[PDB]
RNA sequence: AGGAUAGUGGCCUACCAUGGUUUCAACGGGUAACGGGGAAUAAGGGUUCGAUUCCGGAGAGGGAGCCUGAGAAACGGCUACCACAUCCAAGGAAGGCAGCAGGCGCGCAAAUUACCCAAUCCCGACACGGGGAGGUAGUGACAAUAAAUAACGAUACAGGUUGUAAUUGGAAUGAGUACAAUGUAAAUACCUUAACGAGGAACAAUUGGAGGGCAAGUCUGGUGCCAGCAG
């Protein structure tokens, strides 16, 4: 209900072939929007598409209704992709979150490759020889 | 007349047992304060002088 | 006149005759010689914990006429036998032989308090549980 | 690891616990602005108190010195910005007159009552804590929000209020039904 | 004068001289002594504290000795002894939590064997890998800030224009539970918010006191210099 974003602090980043500036939601009668539905008004707004534009860190005034943000304006899904970190594209979708073992997992399995010289096919069958 | 060890706790052991009665809470906080400002500045009962505030009834 | 050297360049008698002077001053000189550390019961701290030997009843000081309820405890950090003294009617019930007890001072910084003579400590807290909470009921003794 | 974060306290207990003539001064006052505790009481009196040691050291200071005039000026317009001071006041030396009857005057709790918004102070309070005030486009829901002279202006119920324009509330929605 | 060092120097050697410090406190002994930036209290002058977020030093059970390397007398490197301590088929082998978390002990006295490289910066051949450094959660009344436990009206009452003692109602609300978004590395929590959530609003505030110092009773029972209180 009259939803209307409003922005300051507008950087041209090319450097990033990006842009920087501060997003604000003025939304009465509403909790708040999701941050993808900002990505839409701000699509629609700049004529860019959805995957060029990535916004986080909303916050909202005491009292309800108003709330800030911060967000990127890219110039193709190619810019989008080259300049982001993997946990917004796993927000939009842009990518997956890669199944790694746990962190204690992955150190234990690097601990337990310190005790081989050599390639684990070698011990494999050495130890398989050893234990006829 | 001397004692010892063995009349430990005597009084509070004979002492006849009486429960608290139930009675309206006080309010906590700043209506407490309501209350004191009224009983002392707004309801006064001064006595030619003299102000008591625990006086027995008598 | 007043019989301190008041020269400019006087300062070294001045600060030693300080110095010499302040260990008549009871603080700085127990403080300084280390007294509560080399040889308070409780070596210093603020409370200790114990095991009571038996029960004792010390007759007060005049004028007053009474038996106080104190037991006699044995330190657990240094074996040191102290008598502590239990407040509140009806709680030397609540101390038994070979119970481990919580002490602190009276509160007079070592002196003894009130009629009751030689004691310096008060109990605390018995077999892991506070005499407030015992004596209030809020809690009973664990055994 | 990571600088320390600084912080303070803000009231100071007297070394007198009972005055008979202090204790009933710090009632009335708790009574005339309808605070919580002393504390309240206490704040004022410290920060007041800092106010005037250092602007009694300004005063003991000479006129035009930049010290003097710079800090001076600053506290001044500190003070007459938030009300605690008039517009004829500005010279430093009406400031050491300044008394906790004033910096109670500014609390929201007290402007809430004296603006007709509330029945009692008591009631103004109860408005402030339950959330139906407002200065100016911020909702405020602390009572001792000081309130300058700009804000003088812009205070009412809450834009979503139940007595501001909105859904009454739960009492309301569960009798008017029935 | 040499030797050694990266280099000065009794740093060490040879020969020689007999010097060097001290009541202006040497030397020796104590330290419940790492130093400092700082902290607490503070009219002024002072007193007391500083293991500990930054800087400097030192140590890795105790001692010593080395390798490598620009740089270590390094201990999450080696070597040996001492003390502890694991396995063993008895021939042998393997160790160092004053890193993080966790156990035992000690005591008055102190928290989870959690998540993650997203920030801070560091390292490497490196835009990419790694980082218990670090960051996020759990425990957390060490301290510090803000701050609910209620409020408003009416009857006859009471009283000298309201300040009135009770019980009659309409309302308001967040403590909490929970649609949703946000927050975030992912979360949690805060902030925002559907449906909920108070008359004994039992959604019930505590800790200490009432002779004086010191604020607040000479009211009722119990005991009877006993039991107890009492700085
Ligand atoms: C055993 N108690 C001693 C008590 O005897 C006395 O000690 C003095 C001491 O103050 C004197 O010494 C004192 O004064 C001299 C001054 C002459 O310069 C200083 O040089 C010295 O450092 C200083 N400690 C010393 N000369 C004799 C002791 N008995 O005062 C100190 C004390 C620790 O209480």
């Amino acid at each position: 209900d009259a939803v209307t974003i409003r922005t300051r602090k507008v950087i041209s980043n090319p450097l990033l072939a990006r842009r920087q500036f501060v997003i604000d939601v003025l939304h009465p009668n509403r909790a708040n929007v999701s941050k993808d539905e900002l990505r839409e008004k701000l699509a629609e707004i700049y004529k860019a598409e959805k995957d060029a534009v990535s916004v986080f860190g909303f916050r909202t005034q005491f009292g309800g209704g108003k709330s800030t943000g911060f967000g990127l304006i890219y110039q193709s899904v190619a810019d989008a992709k080259r300049f982001e970190p993997a946990y917004r594209l796993v927000r939009y979708g842009l990518a997956e979150k890669v199944e790694k073992a746990s962190r204690q997992q992955r150190k234990q399995k690097k601990n337990r490759d310190k005790k081989i010289f050599g390639t684990q096919r070698r011990a494999q069958k050495r130890a398989a020889r050893r234990n006829a | 007349v001397h004692g010892s060890l063995a009349r430990a706790g005597k009084v509070k052991s004979q002492t006849p047992k009486v429960e608290k009665q139930e009675k309206p809470k006080k309010p906590q906080g700043r209506a407490y304060m309501r209350l004191l400002y009224t009983r002392r500045f707004v309801n006064v009962t001064l006595t030619n002088g003299k102000r008591k505030m625990n006086p027995s009834p008598a | 006149g007043k019989g301190k050297p008041r020269g400019l360049n006087s300062a070294r008698k001045l600060r030693v005759h300080r110095r010499n002077n302040r260990w008549a001053d009871q603080a700085y000189k127990a403080r300084l010689l280390g007294t509560a550390f080399k040889s308070s019961p409780f070596g210093g701290s603020s409370h200790a914990k114990g095991i009571v030997l038996e029960k004792i009843g010390i007759e007060s000081k005049q004028p007053n006429s009474a038996i106080r309820k104190c037991v006699r405890v044995q330190l657990i950090k240094n074996g040191k036998k102290v008598t502590a003294f239990v407040p509140n009617d009806g709680c030397l019930n609540f101390v038994d032989e070979n119970d481990e007890v919580l002490l602190a001072g009276f509160g007079r910084r070592g002196k003894a308090k009130g009629d009751i003579p030689g004691v310096r400590f008060k109990v605390v807290k018995v077999s892991g549980v506070s005499l407030l909470a015992l004596w209030k009921e809020k809690k009973e003794k664990p055994r | 690891p990571r600088a320390p974060r600084t912080y303070s306290k803000t009231y100071s207990v007297p070394k007198r616990p009972y005055e008979s003539a202090r204790l009933d001064a710090e009632l009335k006052l708790a009574g005339e602005y309808g605070l919580k505790n002393k504390r309240e009481i206490y704040r004022i009196g410290f920060q007041l108190s800092k106010i005037r040691r250092a602007a009694r050291d300004l005063l003991t200071r000479d006129e035009k010195d930049p010290k003097r005039l710079f800090e001076g000026n600053a506290l001044i317009r500190r003070l007459v910005r938030i009300g605690v001071l008039s517009e004829d006041k500005m010279k430093l030396d009406y400031v050491l007159a300044l008394k906790p009857e004033d910096f109670l005057e500014r609390r929201l709790q007290t402007q809430v009552f004296k603006l007709g918004l509330a029945r009692s102070i008591h009631h103004a309070r109860v408005l402030i804590t339950q959330r139906h005030i407002a200065v100016g486009k911020q909702i405020v829901n602390i009572p001792s929000f000081t309130v300058r002279l700009d804000s003088q202006k812009h205070i009412d119920f809450a834009h979503n209020s139940p007595y501001g324009g909105g859904r009454a509330g739960r009492v309301k929605r569960k009798n008017q039904g029935k």
